[PDB]
């Protein structure tokens, strides 16, 4: 799972990012490692594309 | 040919039918004897249909194009609106064989009581 | 003779002397953060170097005068101090009005509309009547006509017979230039580059790139794929007023399909509004307004009882008004009305060269030909007759 | 009671092969069987002419 | 006073075409004589 | 859950009203510093016969186009929350994240 995540992220060396992503993406590994926390890890992120079709800088003094 | 816009059946003395096309609309007194076929086709305001002046061969092509999506899901054809002149008078010089005529005159037509057995 | 002709459309006051003063003057005031306290009058907007974020103090609410103050100041400016002069007999001011009025809007005229600029034949007549008069002048052999006054607040369908307004069969579908501009604003904003603040420059997009599609579904099927001939990706540059003061659609050669314009301008327009907004006139109720289109109304004019008058009506369709000049509007109206009209009747549509000043030209022709000794209502008559003479003549 | 009803399939182009109103001739002017139970001998021999 | 000569001409021409069409169709529907008719069969048709 | 029909009609009406708000569509501040009345002048005593009341066109005969509320393309679908039509799953997501039972536009 970590190698799959790394290839998806276009990287060769597995890092805590990939391990965290793999553990929290799989249904059963997250159940097994729910209590566990990983150093230099992170939670699953959200996409910022939602900002574009709601509000952006206007032509005012652009 | 054209989108039938209205039917006004005048013991029917006659039924007026308005056919709409891209080039205009026209109202026709339509020989109430073929109101039977008109009802047989369930045609009403909105549908695009043919009708033959010789025999009354009314043929329902389906609903008009502009009436599509009236129900976001509905089993219909939605044939495009005809572009030519509703009054379609054109000559047919096609030929037929004599044996074809004989065959056409061999067996009867209709389902009077059980004669439907011919289909 | 210093005669005068005036039109007071909600979008723009087309006024001036009868000596070809068709000059188009905006009929409202403006305010902006770049103009903290200066409330610019009708044409003073040109003094604004940065018209971004303008606020429109306009005296019109859905095509009807309201609050009477913007119009007051605009008139005191145009016809009072600078551009035109006020006089009891020189300025033969004729006024335009909506097709329906009441005692309060323009009939009650105590020192209002009867102020220092008077003359013998003050005319507050609908712009539709002036347009019909001009049409019959340039079309003498015609007996009747249907005027399509596609203005800012309405697109009125009004029949006429050389003088007579067929009030019984007139329609004013709620869709107008205001609704089109605001819908374009909202459509642009809730999809990209939220600029719905101003009825300004987006109004330019409303005029620069907007066009009526001959085949709406076909242009849509051409738009659903990127990089095609329809140019749905107009790529309209938004003016920042620091480098350019008016927007414009980039030439087809400068198109960047990825939207990554290295110039830094926000250009991510892909939607179909550029031809879906003009289509609101022909097939309303798509946005939500349960109303008929303008061809549907031109045909519902069949309600005109005399049958022999319908073939004369259908041959004199006049597509005036500011909104009538969209690329592809006249031919679309013609196509929509031709199929609905009987096959044996003749259809002839006419679009004035300048459908905005057409009413002003009709007023000019009214003034310079007749209506000085007859059809007259003077303040001297208003002082003696009050509201009676005004409603009697109009 | 097998629910596996045989279910043929084909395009509509195979059914519209025989429909062309403005290209077919009226065979009503040549039919004779239809006149046996509708039209009378006298109607055609004495009255119509 | 509203009148259109061209419209009257077109209506008259289409009415003439209409009458010609109905005459043609009426003459084309009664030109065929039965082979037996109806009295012949009713005569030969025993109980 | 699902929204009622009163809410959808109120949304439609308020959007149509915003479509004629000319002064400032969202925030009419832009600086605070014979006065006839509003359209009420005649809208309060609406007459009968030929007038702006009877001059309305009425319902059209052409059925409403099923166009998407997000991108403006044909929309064979309809959101269960507010009925706003959408074309694709991407459109439904962009709608739910911008318009829903909580938000209008
Ligand atoms: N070149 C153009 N392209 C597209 N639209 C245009 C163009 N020029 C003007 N318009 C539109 O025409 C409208 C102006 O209409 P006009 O001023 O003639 O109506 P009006 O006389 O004010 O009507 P009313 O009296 O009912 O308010 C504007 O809203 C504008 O959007």
């Amino acid at each position: 799972l970590a190698g799959n995540a790394a290839r998806d992220n276009k990287k060769t060396r597995i890092i805590p990012r990939h391990l965290q992503l793999a553990i929290r993406n799989d249904e059963e590994l997250n159940k097994l490692l729910g209590r566990v926390t990983i150093a230099q890890g992170g939670v699953l992120p959200n996409i910022q594309a939602v900002l574009l079709p709601k509000k952006t800088e206007s032509h005012h003094k652009a | 040919e054209g989108e039938v816009t209205e039917l006004t059946p005048c013991t029917i003395s006659h039924v007026i039918i308005g056919l709409k096309t891209a080039k205009g609309t026209k109202q026709l007194k339509l020989d109430p004897s073929i109101f039977e076929s008109l009802q047989k086709e369930r045609v009403e305001a909105g549908d695009v249909i043919y009708i033959e002046a010789n025999s009354g061969a009314v043929k329902r092509q389906g609903r008009c194009d502009t009436y599509a999506t009236e129900f976001d899901l509905e089993a219909e054809e939605y044939v495009p609106l005809p572009k030519g002149d509703v009054h379609k008078k054109k000559e047919i010089i096609q030929d037929v064989t004599l044996h074809d005529l004989d065959v056409a005159n061999a067996r009867p037509q209709g389902g009077q009581d059980i004669l439907s057995m011919m289909g | 003779m210093t005669t005068l002709v005036l039109d007071n459309g909600a979008y723009n006051a087309k006024i001036g002397y009868s000596h070809e003063n068709v000059s188009v003057i905006p009929n409202c005031q403006f305010r902006s953060k770049t103009a903290r306290l200066k409330t610019f009058t009708a044409n003073q907007i040109d003094e604004i170097k940065d018209p971004s974020g303008l606020f429109y103090i306009l005296p019109f609410q859905k095509g009807y005068l309201v609050n009477w103050d913007v119009q007051r100041q605009v008139w005191d400016y145009l016809f009072g101090k600078e551009m035109y002069q006020v006089d009891f007999l020189d300025t033969n001011i004729i006024i335009t009005e909506p097709y329906f009025n009441f005692t309060s809007i323009q009939e009650s005229m105590n020192e209002i509309l009867f102020e220092e600029y008077q003359f013998q034949a003050v005319l507050r007549v609908n712009a539709g009547a002036l347009s019909a008069h001009r049409y019959f002048r340039d079309n003498p052999s015609e007996l009747c006509c249907i005027i399509v006054d596609s203005g800012y607040s309405f697109t009125h369908i009004v029949p006429y017979c050389r003088s007579k307004k067929k009030k019984e069969a007139i329609i004013r579908i709620n869709v107008g230039g205001k609704l089109l501009t605001n819908h374009l604003k909202e459509i642009i904003s809730y999809r990209q580059l939220h600029v719905m603040d101003e009825t300004h420059v987006i109004n330019q997009v409303k005029e620069d790139v907007c066009y009526v599609s001959q085949d709406f579904y076909r242009d849509m099927d051409i738009a659903k794929l990127k990089g095609e001939e329809n140019t749905v990706m107009i790529d309209y540059v938004l003016p920042d007023f620091s480098t350019i003061k008016k927007g414009f659609c980039k030439p087809r050669e400068e198109m960047v399909l990825s939207g990554k314009y290295k110039s830094g301008e926000q250009i991510l327009r892909l939607a179909n509004e550029r031809f879906a907004v003009p289509e609101i006139l022909f097939n309303p109720s798509d946005i939500g307004i349960q109303e008929m289109g303008i061809p549907e109304a031109i045909v519902y004019s069949i309600q005109n009882l005399p049958e022999e008058m319908q073939p004369h009506f259908f041959k004199n369709i006049v597509l005036t008004g500011g909104n009538s000049l969209f690329p592809g509007f006249r031919d679309r109206v013609y196509s929509e009305v031709r199929c609905l009209t009987p096959t044996d009747y003749d259809v002839s549509v006419v679009l004035p060269e300048n459908p905005i000043t057409y009413a002003w030209e009709g007023g000019k022709l009214i003034s310079e030909n007749d209506d000085f000794e007859d059809m007259v209502v003077t303040r001297e008559d208003y002082e003696e007759n009050g509201h009676s003479v005004c409603e009697e003549k109009f | 009671i097998t629910p596996g009803i045989c279910f043929s399939t084909a395009s509509l182009v195979l059914r519209a092969t025989d429909v062309h109103p403005l290209q077919r001739i009226d065979m009503g002017r040549f039919d004779l069987i239809g006149l046996e139970g509708r039209v009378s001998r006298y109607e055609a021999d004495t009255f119509l002419p | 006073p509203f009148y259109l000569d061209s419209l009257e001409e077109k209506r008259k021409r289409q009415r003439s075409e209409r009458l010609e069409r109905i005459f043609q169709l009426s003459e084309a529907h009664g030109a065929l004589a039965p082979v037996y008719g109806t009295e012949v069969l009713d005569f030969c048709t025993l109980p | 859950r699902v929204l009622d029909r009163a809410a959808r009609q109120r949304r439609i009406n308020r959007q149509l009203e915003a479509l004629e708000n000319d002064n400032f569509q969202d925030d009419p501040h832009a600086g605070l510093p014979n006065f006839q009345a509003l359209l009420e002048e005649q809208n309060l005593s609406v007459a009968e016969g030929p007038n702006y009341l009877t001059a309305c066109a009425g319902p059209p005969s052409r059925p409403q186009r099923p166009f998407c509320a997000v991108c403006g393309f044909p929309s064979p679908y309809t959101c269960v929350s507010c009925g706003a039509r959408y074309c694709t799953v991407r459109c439904l997501g962009t709608h739910q994240e911008t318009r829903c039972l909580k938000w209008t536009v």
